[PDB]
């Protein structure tokens, strides 16, 4: 029955069911699975067969087809000519820096005819094309469906979400890439241009090789005035639309106007369409219009019948591919183009309004599936266009050819590996042209950071741009993109993560929807006349105008009825009825971002007590989220369908008899807290904070150190950070149990006292308890891993050994006794800066070492040393070094509310203030950090933490709970013997006098960030030098120097310290002396030991001047002289 | 990972209380009754067990490096 | 303040709202709404400090 | 700055064979009275009395801008309707 | 004028030549080829 | 005033263009493709409404009543059928000079009545 | 929100304080408002330094 006042548990139970049935990288997994299941098949099958002749004759030539289909894909395998091949464990790939890839196979049928009319076709099964990198936890990954015990047996983390590639033993994550939706008409109005309005519809076939062929239909911005032009792909100039229609095949004018204005009784449309009509009253038949288009083509034909064919080809294939490319699709293309013109006229008259570019209904997300499809298609075409070349090279002589040698298996696998390993998304030749940032290295510092990096979108618009409109949070981001979570750098709003229940559609064929549609009462375009098209409604399927229906109602209900039972229409498909404007659109393509919503009838939910009961007893009745969807209780609603629907925040508070607001709801939200992301779902009371605080906390949640993964000891990984004693927060949101934050937490529930104790926390800093740090408070250990491989020439063989002084020539003062005789350190040996770790020497044509030295000022201990063979069969070693990081002053600490700060001082327990009991705060922060930041959520967290630690319960900090507030928390606290507002009477730790003011104190969940001070502190005193210009090197690792930049130079000018400026830029960087002739200001030649100073070109040898110069200045002068410029510097 | 030996704030020994705390929770005892059955009167010591996540059990599921 | 905003909306809907000279109906409605909301916020703030 | 777009409501052109015929029923042209194709623009009282113009001023502006290539026939400032008719001389 | 080794340094076994050194090598290749063609062949077409 | 509407040649289905039969001094619409003539019945060629006083009720369509996202009030009944509930909304049109005015659409389908208050 | 809702709750006014918490609509509106300032902070530097 109806469920009253049990919502606070029913909604979270169904949310738990959703997060049990679907994981957190479900979009990644589904996209990659759909790719490797069907998109690779369609890409490999739709490629045309290649037929190839000889060089047109031999004396005074037959061909073959070579068509292939039916792709086969196998599980990952690993060994080559050394043993029988065995499956690749992903952990083995990580350790050995392999590429966790899977070989794909096809069977080819080459049918060849030569002479005598005898056809023989030979089929080659399981032909090898390459090895495709495969995503972890995918449907063909070796970890698919394995139980937690098996995953632990394989040294894999059961909590690892997967969704990433292992390539060269490095995790790669395909960041989702935004783009404008395809096959849809957008009417825009750019401000400063020759034309006022422009309507574009970038078009794509069902994943064809052709790119987005974008067509614009535009209207001029002011004789006659307001002509309509349509710039066309592969056409240099704009073409008036009526000429386009006449070229398409409509000789008359009434027929053309029947495709644009659907109701002839509207004269306002005619008054604006006739200025374009009277522009082209000189073309009356199809061929002259074809000639007109061909003259404007990029490749202008020399004769008339060549322009005719070129323009016919352009109209047949380039323009509007999604509406069809076949023998006769002229009527459908004309209908769609007339619809585009009608859409432009509606915006020109103001009957409708301009479409919004930031409306994420108009956006599509390119996940792993679509991205790998786009890149594999190009590489596959490149493979075919080299099989063809090999075939030509053998058939010109005509002896025979072998497809096994013809197939170059390197290209596909190497292209995939390069693209995913580097991020340059495209061919390697166009490294600068291809967009970068895709397939980033997975951030593996915290589990929340890993989840956030696996759920991340990207807007491929240029950064450092002054147009803030794309960066702004759009209204259509509700519940699909986290409003709080975004980087604070130059990528604000451009890089945005994914909401919790937000799911990205994976795509399916619209054909079943088409056969379902064509059988109720609708008519295809070819059947009807435009007489009855004005009163009825236009149906769009994936953006292509399929037909016309007289009754929009009871077909909308029918489509919703089928989608709610999953009869023919799958759940991801979205049906959208625009009502004031008669379009009714159906979308099935991939990349549509959507989230689940409840179904609401008259004023009641379809979710019932019976649903909640049979789903609460899950793991026995297996009534999962999929069964809940099949029950017709929830739907997946994308942004398009979210425009035409009416939601309610809470069924109890928004579906009741009262002063009526809507009384016509259609959907309800499961819980509003699901609009947050992953890093923002760990914020307690996030609605009690200023939003920039929440953004900063979402950014710093990726930097808080903790147990980032369970198998961190088998995981030989560089820059690994784990905390000794992580704790789940005393006060938590109900959304953490789905992020598994209470299983892999990053932080300790510290007792903070928000007070000004001594002044060492004044400017946003913090005091720590030295005794707590001694007891292990926020103590962590830093793992750094070092890799090395021996090899590279004919005789320069790399080898691991202990370099011996009399044998090897080049050696540091570092002691090499710590090495074992095989050239490595045994694990468990204390190490420090400038200590050899891997003794590697190269033969000198006696020997020279290439030993790896421990990074300066690390001073850790070797944890474990692994030796193995890379994919080239050479010895490969990785060494991991432990180094614990005791919290010292300057280490960056932060809370769950964007209140960051470095430790300012550490007092012992005696020096630290204390309550009536012996409770001394672990942390003291400045109260002057609250009032401007307005992190009232921090104060409420500090209060609820005390309440929870006294009650024995775990505090609940769900954002929009509305069942807990400050008054209730205070009343609960007052029962345990404390002041109701959390204040306590602390005593001064030094004098013992009780502090006149009462101190606000309580347990708060603080986090330790990776930004330690020992990893940032560095100095320099005449260290190493760069090679090109003799200035100090750059970087902390290279013992570099700080940059006395152009603004510091200006500041010194303003100080008027000219001697200090010269000291900084000349002696402290690169003092240098050069010899210049007094006659010509050109640099001369100086031989100091013989004191022979001659300037050739003058033959003086006598009057020569020495001038002191920065080396950068000398090298600038030399570059100018190389550019034939003659900077002459006379000292007179 | 593992329960700390001493409370960070107080310094009272908490390292021996984790197994007994789990045993008490393996009964009708709530957390609030188990904590003060173990003798944790201050919330500084109470949070040490109340908010502790015992990851050593998840760590032990992996086979060791040696035998 | 909410009742005043609602009645201003009513006056705008019944065409009972005269546009401010130098402004159109939309911007003068916006100005009235902003004035009411800002006055409400100022009064609540002053009550807070009191 | 004020263009004549600011003050007019709508503009229409007709084919009156005779200026005396007055295809549009306007006794002002009857009492006031060479090309058959004429021009007709309707102003509004609102902007007219907001900016304090006259049909005489508008007509003299037209006559100065375009010369005696056209004759403006304007209704007096007495009727509710604000009409001026435009011809083209030969 | 060809810039000296200081302007275009060459590192050892990453010897690796400079980006400008490669362009200078192309310059001298094409200059020598053009020279030898202009005395011996003098085709006046490939010279263009 | 009214609006002039384009009507097409019956021979080749093309746009007519205005012409003066100088002999009879009468307006004729002439197709420039073929020799067809026809006498015009409106005597008006071009009309342009600059003030653009538009009756939005014509562009409002009846099926807007079943929009779940539109507000609903029973205070203003329909005039023909006297139906109690009515759906109302603003212009929803660009270049609406100054219009917060509400346009109402009657539910109880097959009525489809539209008015303004 | 119902279509054409110019009320204070429907256009960004937050009648709740930081103590009573923000209703989810108000939370989203405040996040969107603070996003503008956060974007301005980053964008302004590349112009001011120049």
């Amino acid at each position: 029955e109806i469920t009253p006042d049990l919502w606070q548990e029913a909604c979270w139970i169904v949310i738990s069911s959703y997060f049990d049935e679907k994981g957190l990288v479900r979009q990644q997994l589904d996209s990659f699975d759909e790719f490797i299941q069907m998109s690779v098949q369609r890409i490999v099958e739709d490629a045309p067969p290649i037929d190839l002749q000889a060089e047109a004759q031999h004396a005074s030539p037959p061909r073959y087809l070579l068509k292939f289909e039916q792709i086969y894909l196998s599980k990952p395998t690993h060994w080559e000519r050394d043993g029988a091949p065995s499956p690749m464990m992903p952990n083995e790939a990580r350790l050995r820096n392999l590429t966790y890839s899977a070989p794909l196979y096809v069977d080819i049928t080459k049918t060849v005819i030569k002479e005598g009319e005898e056809q023989l076709q030979t089929q080659h099964q399981k032909t090898f094309i390459g090895k495709i990198p495969i995503m972890l936890r995918s449907t063909y990954c070796l970890l698919n469906g394995l139980t937690d015990r098996d995953l632990c047996e394989l040294n894999e983390c059961p909590l690892d979400p997967g969704g990433y590639f292992i390539i060269n033993g490095s995790e790669k994550v395909l960041i989702a890439q935004e783009k404008m939706a395809t096959n849809t008409v957008y009417v825009f109005a750019k401000k400063d241009s020759k034309y006022a309005y422009t309507g574009e519809c970038r078009s794509c076939l069902e994943n064809s090789s052709r790119p987005t062929s974008t067509i614009w239909v535009s209207m001029l911005a002011r004789a006659i005035g307001q002509r309509i032009v349509a710039t066309l792909p592969y056409i240099k100039q704009e073409v008036p639309i009526i000429i386009v229609f006449r070229a398409l095949g409509f000789v008359s004018d009434r027929d053309i106007l029947e495709h644009i204005i659907y109701d002839f009784e509207d004269p306002e449309m005619m008054e604006m369409v006739k200025p374009s009509l009277d522009e082209a009253f000189v073309i009356q038949e199809q061929n002259v219009a074809l000639n007109f288009i061909g003259s404007r083509g990029a490749k202008p034909g020399v004769t008339k019948e060549k322009r005719i064919k070129y323009a016919k080809e352009v109209l047949q294939k380039e323009m509007l591919p999604h509406v069809g490319v076949s023998d006769f699709c002229e009527t459908k293309k004309a209908y769609f183009l007339g619809y585009m013109v009608h859409r432009l006229l509606l915006a020109a008259l103001g009957r409708r309004e301009l479409d919004d570019r930031d409306h994420y209904g108009n956006k599509r997300l390119d996940l792993a599936g679509p991205l790998l499809a786009f890149l594999f298609r190009g590489m596959f075409k490149n493979l075919l266009k080299e099989v063809r070349i090999y075939a030509q090279k053998f058939i010109d002589r005509g002896k025979d050819f072998n497809l096994e040698l013809a197939i170059k298996t390197r290209i596909i696998s190497d292209g995939l590996k390069y693209s995913l390993a580097t991020g340059n998304w495209g061919d390697q030749k166009k490294a600068h042209q291809a967009r970068a940032g895709v397939s980033q290295v997975l951030n593996r510092l915290t589990f929340a950071s890993t989840l956030s990096h696996l759920r991340r979108l990207n807007s491929p618009i240029g950064r450092d741009g002054k147009l803030a409109k794309p960066r702004q949070l759009h209204n259509t981001l509700w519940g699909m993109v986290c409003p709080a979570e975004t980087p604070e750098g130059h990528a604000v709003g451009l890089v945005k993560n994914l909401a919790l229940m937000a799911y990205i559609s994976v795509g399916s064929q619209p054909s079943p929807i088409l056969e379902f549609l064509e059988e109720w009462s609708m008519e295809n375009l070819e059947e009807i006349s435009p007489a009855a098209i004005a009163d009825a409604t236009k149906i769009f399927v994936n953006g292509c105008w399929v037909g016309i229906h007289k009754d929009p109602e009871q077909l909308m209900n029918t489509l919703r009825k089928l989608r709610r039972q999953m009869d023919i229409i799958v759940s991801e498909v979205s049906m959208i009825r625009d009502i004031r404007e008669r379009e009714i659109r159906i979308y099935t393509d991939a990349g549509r971002i959507c989230r689940p919503l409840l179904i609401v009838e008259k004023q009641k939910l379809l979710l019932k007590k019976r649903h909640i009961d049979q789903l609460k007893e899950r793991e026995y009745n297996n009534y999962s989220w999929q069964d809940l969807v099949a029950s017709g209780v929830v739907e997946y609603i994308d942004t398009l369908e979210e425009e035409t629907v009416m939601l309610a925040m809470t069924p109890d508070d928004l579906q009741e008899k009262e002063v009526a607001y809507c009384s016509t709801y259609t959907h309800c939200e499961i819980h509003p807290s699901m609009i947050l992301g992953v890093c923002a779902s760990i914020i307690p009371f996030p609605d009690h904070n200023q939003s920039p605080r929440n953004t900063y906390q979402s950014a710093m949640g990726k930097q808080a150190m903790g147990v980032y993964i369970t198998n961190f000891h088998v995981r030989m990984d560089t820059l690994a950070h784990v905390l000794y004693y992580p704790q789940k927060p005393l006060v938590t949101t109900r959304s953490m149990e789905y992020l598994r934050f209470r299983e892999l937490p990053a932080g300790i529930n510290s007792i903070v006292a928000i007070a000004s104790y001594t002044g060492y926390n004044q400017e946003d800093s913090v005091i720590m308890n030295r005794s707590a740090v001694d007891r292990g408070f926020f103590r962590s250990v830093f793992y750094r891993s070092y890799k090395e491989q021996e090899s590279k020439g004919f005789d320069q063989e790399e080898v691991f050994e202990k370099p011996t002084r009399e044998t090897c020539q080049g050696m540091r003062h570092a002691i090499y006794d710590k090495l074992d005789d095989d050239g490595l350190i045994a694990p468990g040996v204390r190490v420090s800066g400038d200590d050899v770790i891997i003794g590697k020497t190269v033969t000198l044509p006696t020997k020279r070492d290439c030993s790896t030295f421990l990074r300066t000022s690390e001073t850790g201990i070797v944890d474990q040393v692994m030796v193995t063979l890379n994919q080239e069969g050479y010895k490969f070693c990785k060494i991991r070094v432990r180094s614990v990081r005791i919290p010292q002053i300057g280490d960056k600490f932060a809370s769950r509310h964007g209140q960051k700060g470095t430790c300012g001082i550490q007092y012992r327990q005696e020096d630290m203030p204390f309550t009536c009991e012996g409770i001394t705060p672990d942390i003291i922060i400045n109260p002057h950090a609250i009032p401007s930041r307005m992190t009232i959520g921090h104060l409420i967290e500090c209060l609820q933490g005390k309440v929870s630690a006294n009650k024995g319960e775990i505090g609940d900090a769900t954002p929009f709970n509305d069942a807990v507030n400050v008054q209730k928390i205070s009343n609960l606290l007052s029962d345990y013997g404390y002041h109701l507002r959390g204040n306590e009477v602390l005593y001064n730790g030094f004098t013992g006098r009780k502090i006149t003011s009462q101190i606000f104190i309580g347990p708060t969940y603080y986090q330790r960030l990776k930004h330690m001070v020992d990893d940032k502190i560095h100095s320099r005193a005449r260290g190493p030098i760069q090679i090109l210009n003799r200035q100090p090197m750059e970087g902390r690792s290279r013992d570099g120097g700080l940059r006395f930049g152009e603004m510091e130079r200006d500041c010194q000018i303003a100080h008027g310290a000219a001697q200090f400026l010269r000291e900084r830029l000349f002696e402290a960087s690169d003092p240098y002396q050069v010899h210049v002739c007094n006659l010509c200001g050109i640099m001369a030649i100086a031989n100091t030991r013989t004191h022979t100073y001659e300037c050739r070109g003058c033959r003086n040898k006598t009057q020569i001047s020495l001038v002191r110069m920065p080396y950068a200045c000398k090298l600038l002068f030399q570059e100018l002289m190389s550019m034939s410029i003659a900077p002459r510097m006379m000292s007179v | 990972m593992i329960i700390p030996v001493r409370c960070f704030t107080c310094g009272k020994i908490v390292g021996n209380k984790w197994e007994a705390y789990l045993g008490l929770l393996q009964a009708e005892y709530t957390e609030g009754d188990a904590l003060d059955a173990l003798g944790l009167k201050r919330y500084c010591c109470r949070r040490m067990l109340l908010a502790h996540v015992d990851l050593i059990e998840k760590l032990l599921n992996y086979a060791p490096l040696e035998k | 303040a909410k009742q005043d905003v609602i009645e201003v909306i009513e006056k705008a809907h019944n065409n009972e709202l005269e546009p401010t000279p130098g402004n159109t109906l939309r911007q003068t409605f916006e100005n009235q709404v902003n004035r009411i909301l800002n006055d409400a916020r100022d009064k609540t703030g002053s009550s807070a400090q009191k | 700055h004020t263009t004549l777009r600011k003050v007019t409501a709508n503009t229409a052109i007709y084919y009156d064979p005779n200026p005396q015929s007055t295809v549009v029923a306007e006794d002002q042209e009857w009492v006031n009275v060479i090309s058959p194709w004429l021009l007709r623009v309707e102003l509004d009282r609102k902007h007219m009395t907001d900016r304090k113009l006259t049909m005489e001023q508008i007509a003299e502006k037209i006559n100065a801008g375009f010369g005696d290539d056209l004759n403006c026939i304007f209704n007096d400032d007495n009727a509710e309707k604000l009409v001026l008719r435009i011809r083209i001389m030969n | 004028p060809v810039p000296p080794l200081s302007v275009r340094p060459a590192v050892v076994m990453q010897r690796n030549q400079d980006d400008l050194t490669h362009k200078l090598a192309d310059i001298v290749k094409i200059n020598n080829q053009l020279r030898r063609n202009e005395q011996n062949g003098a085709a006046a077409h490939v010279i263009a | 005033p009214g609006f002039v509407g384009i009507r097409f040649c019956q021979e080749c289905n093309n746009m007519l263009y205005p012409k003066e039969d100088k002999e009879n001094r009468i307006l004729l619409y002439a197709c420039r493709n073929c020799d067809y003539q026809q006498e015009a019945d409106n005597s008006c060629i071009y009309v342009n409404k600059i003030t653009h006083e538009v009756d939005e009720l014509t562009q409002i369509i009846a099926d807007v009543s079943q929009d779940p996202t539109l507000p609903r009030t029973e205070d203003h009944p329909c005039q023909k059928c006297g139906h109690k509930e009515a759906v109302f909304f603003q212009s929803h049109s660009a270049r609406a000079e100054d219009a917060m005015r509400l346009y109402y659409v009657c539910t109880a389908p097959h009525c489809g009545h539209r008015w303004t208050e | 929100f119902i279509k054409d809702d110019y009320g204070p709750e429907s256009r960004g006014f937050v009648e709740n304080s930081y103590l009573a918490g923000l209703t989810p609509t108000e939370f989203f509106f405040h996040a969107m408002g603070g996003r503008e300032g956060l974007i301005d902070t980053a964008v302004k530097t590349a112009e001011t330094g120049y």
